C-alpha cells in the first residue's frame, strides 16, 4: 500500500515509450495489476490508466489519454508499466500502483518516481517522487545527512536502518553504532518448491 | 455426471464436440480445454466431478 | 480494503475464524491473479468473482 | 500460549529415560513446572504424571502410562522434561508447554518434536535435520527454499530471520544482505542452577 | 516522561551557590520553565521552581528555603540552574524541571544526583521508604553479566535492550550474533543545525 518499490522513470523525450517497474504488497500486487497515478502542482492528482489483466485491451480517461500498455513478465515476478505516445503534458509525479483506492494526500505511497518529457523538469533525487517511504523495525532516515537529527535532541537507544541507503544503526549512548551488512543477495525467478517441508 | 470446474474455456457456434449423443459420448465427466488460446494457469478452489 | 468487499464474517457462517500473534511465515500471498472482481461495474458484482 | 520450542526427542526403545529440552516465552519457560502434552489420537493431549515444585511427591492420573518427571531447580529455573520407563503408548510428537498449557494441532504452538519408542521413523528422517519451531523477530520464514524462491513480495527494509537456517538478514535493493555473526554464546538452557546471582 | 541525564550536585555548607549538570531531555529543554525538582527517600517528588520565559520574573517553593536562580538564553538556547542560599533542609535529590511534569520510576529521569548542604558527608537521608543499593542483574538486561548468565534463560530469538548502554543485542536460534562496535558522539541538549538538514 505505502513502502512501494519502484525503478526507472527521469527524462524521457516526447513520443516513443518508458517503460516503469513496480513491485508492492499482495493489497497492490495481487490486484488488476499496477497502472499509474500521477500529479503535478498544475495538474490534479488522477487515474490515468489500468487494465484488466493481460490483453489487447487496456483503457484511460479522456482527462489523459494514451494507449498505455501495461503487463507481467514471468521471468521476474514484479509488474511492468508502460506509458506510450508521451507528451510534455505528461511531466508529473508518478505512482505505480494498482487501479482500485488511491494514495491519500495525507499519506504517501512508496516513493515514487518522476518523469517528465522533453523537459528535465523532474528527476530530481531528494524532491517528491524521489523522497517517501520504504521499510523499518523501529525508525529510518533518508541518509547519514539525515539520521544527524538525533544529535539535536537527547535521544538514545533507537534501532535505525537508512531504509532509502540499506544501512544498519543503532542510536546508543552517545554515539551510533555503523554495523556491517554481508554481500548482497539478488532476487531469484519464481518457482513454487516452498510446500515441500 | 456433473461436473463443475473454472478455467479459461469456450464455447462458440461451432463446437468441436457438441454432436447428439447418438454415436457421440454418452458420457464424458472431463470439460473441452483441448482448445484454450493457453499461457494461462488452471488453479481451483473446489472442483466436483 | 476487504471489510467492505466480499466476505467478512457474517452471522449466518457455518465457520470459525481463528487467528493468533505469530511473526512465523511471510509472503506468498500475491500468486492470486486467477482470482479479480470488479470494482466499477454496470454488469453488478456478485460475491467472490 | 503460542510460540513453543522444542528439542531432543529422537529413537529410543521402551524403558529406559528420554529427556526433552525446550525453549519458549516466560509465560512457559520459566514456569517451575511443565508437562508433556502430545498429539495423536489414543493419547491426545494427556498430561498422566508430574512432580511437585519441591520435595518428591511424583503424581499420576489413574491410566498408570508412566511415572515421569519435571527436572527443575528453584535456584534460577528453567524445565526439563524427563520421561521415565518409556511405553509404546509414548510414542507422539510432543510438545514442551506448561502443565494446564494444551497445545494441539490446527494452529500448531510450534512444530514439537518426534518421540519414537521404536526403531526407524523419526522427526523427519532420525529427528536431526530440518523443520523449526515458529519466529520471534518481527518476521520469519523457515527453510532456505521458503524464501529463496517466493520471497519476491518482500518490500525493501523488512528484517526477516531463517530460524531453520538461524539466518540474520534484511531485505536490501533487489536483494538480501547478512549480519551473521560478531559473537557466539551457548544455546538456552544450558546451565541455569549455578548463577545464582 | 521517560530519561532525563542528570549530573553535578556534591556536598556544600549553608549558603553558597551549587550547579547541576544536565543533558537536558526535550521533556524540560523547550518548556517555558526548567528550574527543579527534589525529592528525599522520605518523601515525594516536589516542585522547587520554575521560571516565566525572558525577564527577570522567577518564582520558588516553600518546598525549600532556598532562592534558587534560573536564568535562559533565548537564542542557542540553554538553561542556567544556580542554587542559592542553600539551608540543611534543601538536603535532597535533584532533577531538572518545570512545578508540573509527570514523574515516575517508570517515567524515570535516571538516578538525578544527590544534593546535601552541611551534612559533611555524602547519601541519601531523610529517610522512610527504600531505594535499597540500586544494584543491577535484572532479567531485562543492566549488565554483561546478564547478557553471559541470563542469556541462558530466555527464547532462542530476541532483541535485548540493555538500558546501561542503550544497545540491542540478539539471541539467535542455537546462539548469539553480536551487533559491531562503533562511534561515541556526545548527546547536547540542542544545536542550531536541525532546519539545515
Amino acid at each position: 500500500q505505502v513502502q512501494l518499490v519502484e525503478s526507472g522513470g527521469g527524462l524521457v523525450q516526447a513520443g516513443g515509450s518508458l517503460r516503469l517497474s513496480c513491485a508492492a504488497s499482495g493489497i497492490i500486487f495481487g490486484r488488476n495489476a499496477m497502472g499509474w497515478y500521477r500529479q503535478a502542482p498544475g495538474k490534479e492528482r488522477e487515474l490515468v490508466a489500468g487494465i484488466t489483466r493481460r490483453g489487447s485491451i487496456t483503457y484511460y480517461a479522456d482527462s489523459v489519454k494514451g494507449r498505455f500498455t501495461i503487463s507481467r513478465d514471468n521471468a521476474k515476478n514484479t509488474v511492468y508499466l508502460q506509458m506510450n505516445s508521451l507528451k510534455p503534458e505528461d511531466t508529473a509525479v508518478y505512482y505505480c500502483a494498482a487501479d482500485p483506492a488511491s494514495p491519500a494526500p495525507g499519506d504517501y505511497w512508496g516513493q515514487g518516481t518522476q518523469v517528465t518529457v522533453s523537459s528535465g523538469a523532474g528527476g530530481s533525487g531528494g524532491s517528491s517522487g524521489s523522497d517517501g517511504a520504504s521499510g523499518s523495525r523501529v525508525t529510518a532516515f533518508s541518509n547519514m545527512d539525515d539520521m544527524l537529527q538525533k544529535a539535536h535532541l537527547v535521544i538514545e537507544g533507537t534501532f535505525i536502518y537508512l531504509r532509502d541507503s540499506t544501512e544498519f544503526f543503532i542510536r546508543v549512548r552517545d554515539g551510533w553504532k555503523k554495523l556491517q551488512l554481508g554481500e548482497l543477495i539478488p532476487i531469484p525467478a519464481d518457482s513454487p518448491p516452498p510446500p515441500a517441508l | 455426471n456433473v461436473v463443475i470446474k473454472v478455467c479459461e474455456f469456450q464455447f462458440c457456434n461451432d463446437p468441436f464436440l457438441g454432436v447428439y449423443y447418438h454415436k457421440n459420448n454418452k458420457s464424458w465427466m472431463e470439460s473441452e480445454f483441448r482448445v484454450y488460446s493457453s499461457a494461462n494457469n488452471c488453479t481451483f478452489e473446489y472442483v466436483s466431478q | 480494503k476487504i471489510a467492505d468487499y466480499n466476505y467478512k464474517l457474517p452471522d449466518d457462517f457455518t465457520g470459525c475464524v481463528i487467528a493468533w500473534n505469530s511473526n512465523n511465515l511471510d509472503s506468498k500471498v500475491g500468486g492470486n491473479y486467477n482470482y479479480l472482481y470488479r470494482l466499477f461495474r454496470k454488469s453488478n458484482l456478485k460475491p467472490f468473482e
